């Protein structure tokens, strides 16, 4: 039953400052540990720090020792770290994940979403999806492919359903990759059988948390 | 100082004798990170030639031909050389374990085995629930213990650089 | 501070084989951890104390290993596990992650199909245009796209993204997704996409045209 | 030895700035139970009192009426008395350190303060778990160079005590 | 969930040896120490020692080093402990409580029920249960006391219930006393209305373990 | 080895009353560890780290203190808390419990109320004797009991046992049961119990008759 919640993400401007939140629920927020560590596809997971909210002491490393600072309590049984001096080369992932002396050594019993920070200064852009219809092409076949191509959008977070989660197999979500101007785009397909195609309908809803925009598309297959 | 030289042989004698006592004493095994004056083995050669010169200049006290006044002033210099390396090294192991690590010099293999799980230059806990506990006030006696040796080290072999600069200049 | 290093940092398993995976370390570390993630997810703990499992983990993954030097064995790998193994450890601060060891299913080779999704006319009166070709059930990774207009090739103008592996339907998915603007968009009328790869052996294309559908 | 016994007093000097070295040395904050060495503060007064007999054996070297002659035998039997202390009590605590405490003896209270929640004389984890762990290892080298002190420690008693033994002979 | 069984408690003759058991369930019996500690009201509660079943190490004190060894093996999740050249001074209860590293330090997460264990060379004896019927004196009052004297048994530990636990409120359990010859004795008495005493049936069942003697008699007031 | 003295062995405190209990150690412990236990059960862990406080704990229960002093501070007290407090601490090894608090209810005082018990046949049939005098609901600790048999005053015949303290209905219950060979059970007939108290005024006795019920 134990659990953190942390914030999806969110957009800071370079040379800004956020403030990051961790929840602990089913356990004494007291106690335990409230270890940091970053992730960063180019160079790995790296530590970042911790804090004891039984004491307020805090430990960090020498490389960055002063880029974060953290500060937790117990009355709310939440603990914030707060970054300074933002940078382009910090776009990365940040967990929260506590620490218990578990075998015989510090072990990581569980862990946390993660935030997916993005510092660009490029203003937030709406989700763009378009359909992609299928053409009656000489191969027949005895699946189909219905995808919603979106781009141009901002930020990186996005989730494309289709029928509001109802289908799930078959899905193939395609990573996004940054643009020359800063912009991403990605894509997102579901393999379907094509005799259903004309009965069953389908539908993708995009979904934007930071800027509450939700856009419930139709695609409809084309007979050329 | 010409009048008892004996006795400065005596003192260089005992300096080097403590010499070898320390640098036996730095060798215990604590962290894969030995000294930066263990390492480099300064302290067993460097009481050794200690004694050799301090035999060299409280033995006869003659007017040797050529086995002791030819080799009086080559000892005499490559005993200056030796301590102000001492000094110069023992000056920089001081911040280096009281300041952040600079130099990482390894440990030898024969000494880190009885100790390979642990280390003695930095230790700040990853969890700040163990700041109150034997585990770090442990390796704070260490490195308090450690900078006393190399403090004491250092003040010994400051006072037989003096000695043996007056012994240089009394003989030019 | 303590490197970590772990060979190879790509490794292919096929399903249903002993595989084993070693992680080195620059000093003797007293225990070792092991972690895994997975895409839009937390690395999840996996191993611990070198010697035990984590609550949740099959019986096949047994970890082992003393000194210097830990490995990772797997009595049985399948698609179940593609994804990346990282190497922790907690002898000294602070404690350094390792690389990542993406595991791979190596199964036999599969011919990829070709499809083309033309722009619709709302990405036209958006003031764009966008046409997408669709790559799937290919292996290797490696697989050339050479698009075609007007019996002219045109190459540099597009990106591609690479997916995760899928489990069991497909393993490859490349993103072959062409840009380019309204002059050209109205510049030509008919697009082509052929694909080459190790597996089929005469490439398909699918062609369809503008104005008509 | 009657030849050069102003280089003697020399060597009794240095013997008891070690002693002194090694008493300083042996303060630093760990554990409650100080060694039975410091809690007597046997190095300071030691030291002192041999830097004294030293400096008076080598420093007229003549016939003196009543400040050198008459002072001289009591000091060295003085000296002989404290260097037999000395070794009683670096034998004593060598086997108190390393088989097992018979004498508990606390710290003093200004230096127990840093490190009162440390103990080293017997540091065995209630729980096996950590016996492959840092907690342990620190203990055991904290023990190690212990009784590296007081090894050396013993061995400078031991030859200044020959030594001493040896001009007490000299004088009857 | 977790909970620790040790069995209730068995004679060992002096000079003889015993084996403990203490099975762990619930967590991995692996990871976690076996810290054991016996209790006697004469001098308190001392440690006797530890045992860490994941590489078999052992931890005592030099008061008992040789007096008690420790064994445990993975397989059954079982911790041994054998006791050896037993003296008729040590009659206390043994525990066997795990200890986890929680709060900062080291602690006593669970505890087991414990054995009581016997030292004495006398044989076993019965359960002599007696009945105390009550007298109808002068003071009427609301409430009567029913009781049934247990004397001349053996060995200490035996259970006396009323109406196989139906009865609970008004119970009086007298701790037994050791006699010249080395025997126990003890009572247990229940305050009941004397309204309720000709029409509800009170009956006492005692409960022996060693010697799997069960008797259960029935007390009548008297009226004199 | 570090040893641990707390004080007072036994407290009386009245309940909804704040009382304090102080535990100080030969050394300056970093922590401190506060159990209680229940007869015919397991000490339950209370207080861990010297200032936080176990699952299923009463808010009232504050525990503090530093350096080699640790007090135990109870808001409210009540009858539910009759146990005895240890005090425990793990910084040398080995560990060494407390002596033990035992907290006592000081209420109003009662007049005990006395039942004696005559033997039943099968008693007889065995081949002993026992009578047994009830003791209850009675403070302090002290009763003094006198045995009278055919106007003769007996002493030191009889062993007494004294329970745990009763929580709310009675206080203390003292085992007054005496016993006697068959030659003496029936050499004498009539047989009292009397129970003098600072409760009661007046000493009340029941006397019985053997031969008759
Ligand atoms: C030779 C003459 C006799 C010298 C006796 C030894 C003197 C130093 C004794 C050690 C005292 C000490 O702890 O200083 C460490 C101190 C360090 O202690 P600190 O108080 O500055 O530590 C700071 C901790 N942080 C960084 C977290 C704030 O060293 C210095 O202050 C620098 C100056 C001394 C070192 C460089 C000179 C050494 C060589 C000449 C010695 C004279
Ligand atoms: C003076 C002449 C020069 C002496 C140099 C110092 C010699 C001893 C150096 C220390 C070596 C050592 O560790 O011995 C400890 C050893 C102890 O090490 P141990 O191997 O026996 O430890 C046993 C561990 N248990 C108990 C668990 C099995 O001490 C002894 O063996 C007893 C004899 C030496 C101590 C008593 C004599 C000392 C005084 C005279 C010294 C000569
Ligand atoms: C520098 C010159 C002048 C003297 C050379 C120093 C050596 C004499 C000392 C330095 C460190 C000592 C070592 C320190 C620690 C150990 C561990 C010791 O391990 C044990 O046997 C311990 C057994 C036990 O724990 O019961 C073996 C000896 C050894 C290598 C010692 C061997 C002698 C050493 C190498
Ligand atoms: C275990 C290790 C530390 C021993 C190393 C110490 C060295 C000591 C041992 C004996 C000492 C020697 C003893 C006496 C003398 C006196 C003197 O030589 C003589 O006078 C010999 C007689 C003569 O030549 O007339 C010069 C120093 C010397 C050799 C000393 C040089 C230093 C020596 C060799
Ligand atoms: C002059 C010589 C011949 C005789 C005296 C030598 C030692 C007795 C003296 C010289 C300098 C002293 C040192 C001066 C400063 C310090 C700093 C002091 O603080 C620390 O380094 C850390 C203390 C902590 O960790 O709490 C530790 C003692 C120490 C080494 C002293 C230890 C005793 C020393 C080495
Ligand atoms: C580590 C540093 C900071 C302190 C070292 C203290 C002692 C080890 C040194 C300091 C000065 C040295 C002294 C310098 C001068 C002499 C004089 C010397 O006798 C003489 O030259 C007297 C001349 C005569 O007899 O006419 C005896 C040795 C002695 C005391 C030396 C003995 C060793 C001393 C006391
Ligand atoms: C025996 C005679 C010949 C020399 C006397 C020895 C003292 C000079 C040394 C022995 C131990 C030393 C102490 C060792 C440790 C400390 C802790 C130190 O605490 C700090 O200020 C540390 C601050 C920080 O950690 O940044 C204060 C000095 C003190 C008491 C040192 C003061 C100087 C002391 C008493
Ligand atoms: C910081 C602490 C460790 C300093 C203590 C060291 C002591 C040293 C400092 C100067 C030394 C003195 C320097 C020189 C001499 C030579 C000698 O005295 C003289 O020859 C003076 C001139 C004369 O009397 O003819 C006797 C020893 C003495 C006093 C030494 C005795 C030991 C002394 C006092
Ligand atoms: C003769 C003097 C003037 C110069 C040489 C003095 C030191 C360099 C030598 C003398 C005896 C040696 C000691 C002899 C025996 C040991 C035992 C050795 O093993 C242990 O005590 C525990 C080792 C462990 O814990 O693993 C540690 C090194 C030590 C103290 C040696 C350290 C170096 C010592 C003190
Ligand atoms: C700690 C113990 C086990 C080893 C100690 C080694 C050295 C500190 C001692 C050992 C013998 C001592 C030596 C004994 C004899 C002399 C002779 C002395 O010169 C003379 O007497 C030569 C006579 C002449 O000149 O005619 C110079 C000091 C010296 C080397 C002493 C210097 C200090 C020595 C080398
Ligand atoms: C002239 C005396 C020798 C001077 C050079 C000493 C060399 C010691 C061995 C090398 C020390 C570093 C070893 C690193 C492997
Ligand atoms: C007096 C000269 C000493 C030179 C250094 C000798 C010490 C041994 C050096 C080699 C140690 C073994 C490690 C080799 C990798
Ligand atoms: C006494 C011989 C000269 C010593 C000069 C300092 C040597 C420091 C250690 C070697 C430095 C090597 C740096 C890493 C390659
Ligand atoms: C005589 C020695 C003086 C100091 C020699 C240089 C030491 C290194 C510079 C100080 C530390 C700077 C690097 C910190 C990372
Ligand atoms: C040839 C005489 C001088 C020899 C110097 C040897 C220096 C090293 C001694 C210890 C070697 C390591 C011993 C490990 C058992
Ligand atoms: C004649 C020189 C002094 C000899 C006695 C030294 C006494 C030192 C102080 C007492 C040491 C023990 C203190 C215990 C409180
Ligand atoms: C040279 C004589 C030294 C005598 C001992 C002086 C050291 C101080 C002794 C008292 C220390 C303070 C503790 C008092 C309880
Ligand atoms: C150097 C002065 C004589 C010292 C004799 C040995 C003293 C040992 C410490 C005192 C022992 C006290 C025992 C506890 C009361
Ligand atoms: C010259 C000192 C010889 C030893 C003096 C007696 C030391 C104590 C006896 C050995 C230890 C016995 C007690 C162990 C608990
Ligand atoms: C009167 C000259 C000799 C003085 C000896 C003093 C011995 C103790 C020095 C240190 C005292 C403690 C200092 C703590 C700050």
């Amino acid at each position: 039953q134990v659990q953190l919640q942390q914030p999806g993400a969110e957009l800071v401007k370079p040379g800004a400052s956020v403030k990051m939140s961790c929840k602990a629920s089913g356990y004494t927020f007291t106690s335990y540990n409230m270890h940091w560590v970053k992730q960063t596809p180019g160079r790995g997971l790296e530590w970042i720090g911790a804090i004891y909210p039984g004491n307020g002491d805090t430990s960090y490393n020498q490389k960055f020792k002063g880029k974060a600072t953290l500060t937790a309590d117990k009355s709310s049984s939440t603990a914030y770290m707060q970054l300074s001096s933002l940078t382009s080369e910090d776009s990365a992932v940040y967990y929260c994940a506590r620490s218990t002396y578990y075998g015989g050594d510090w072990y990581f019993n569980v862990w946390g979403a993660g935030t997916t920070v993005t510092v660009s200064a490029a203003s937030t852009k709406g989700p763009s999806v378009f359909p992609l219809a299928p053409s009656s092409k000489s191969t027949s076949g005895g699946t189909a492919a219905l995808g919603c191509l979106v781009k141009d959008y901002f930020p990186e977070p996005v989730t494309v359903s289709w029928n509001s989660g109802a289908l799930t197999s078959g899905v193939h979500t395609f990573p996004a990759v940054l643009q020359s101007s800063g912009l991403y785009s990605l894509s997102s397909v579901v393999t379907v059988p094509s005799s259903s195609l004309g009965t069953q309908t389908y539908i993708c809803n995009v979904n934007h948390k930071p800027s509450n925009t939700k856009v419930d598309k139709k695609v409809e297959p084309k007979s050329c | 100082f010409m009048r008892e030289s004996k006795t400065l042989g005596a003192v260089q004698i005992m300096n080097g004798l403590f010499h070898i006592a320390l640098g036996g004493l730095l060798m215990i095994p604590a962290g894969i990170y030995a000294p930066i004056c263990v390492t480099v083995w300064y302290p067993l050669w460097g009481g050794i030639m200690y004694i050799i010169s301090g035999s060299l200049l409280a033995a006869t006290e003659k007017n040797s031909r050529k086995c002791l006044v030819k080799g009086k002033m080559i000892m005499n210099s490559l005993s200056l050389f030796a301590a102000i390396s001492g000094m110069i090294l023992s000056i920089m192991d001081i911040l280096n374990i009281k300041i952040s690590h600079f130099l990482k010099m390894e440990s030898l293999n024969f000494i880190r085995a009885h100790t390979p799980y642990i280390n003695i230059y930095n230790c700040e806990p990853a969890n700040p629930s163990e700041k109150n506990s034997p585990s770090t006030q442990y390796c704070y006696s260490i490195q308090s213990l450690f900078l006393g040796i190399l403090s004491v080290m250092l003040i010994f072999a400051f006072f037989q650089e003096l000695v043996i600069a007056g012994i240089v200049e009394n003989e030019w | 501070q303590i490197v970590l290093s772990q060979s190879p940092a790509i490794l292919s398993a096929s399903p249903g084989e002993k595989v084993t995976m070693t992680c080195r370390a620059s000093s003797s570390v007293s225990y070792i951890h092991w972690f895994q993630q997975k895409p839009g997810s937390s690395p999840k703990p996996w191993i611990y104390a070198t010697s035990n499992l984590a609550s949740g983990v099959p019986v096949r993954f047994s970890g082992s290993g003393s000194g210097t030097s830990y490995s990772l064995t797997i009595s049985r790998v399948e698609a179940e596990d593609a994804a990346t193994y990282y190497c922790q450890q907690w002898t000294s601060n602070p404690p350094t992650f390792g690389g990542g060891t993406k595991l791979e299913i190596k199964r036999t080779v599969a011919a990829p199909s070709v499809f083309i999704f033309p722009p619709s006319d709302e990405q036209l009166k958006s003031g764009t245009a966008s046409v997408v070709c669709l790559l799937n059930n290919f292996y290797p990774r490696e697989a050339k796209v050479q698009w075609k207009v007007d019996n002219a090739l045109q190459s540099g103008n597009s990106q591609e993204s690479v997916t995760e592996q899928d489990s069991k339907d497909s393993t490859y998915s490349l993103s072959s997704t062409l840009t380019l603007s309204k002059a050209d968009y109205e510049k030509h009328k008919v697009y082509a996409c052929e694909v080459t790869h190790q597996g089929l052996s005469s490439p398909v294309t699918k062609s369809f045209n503008r104005g008509e559908c």
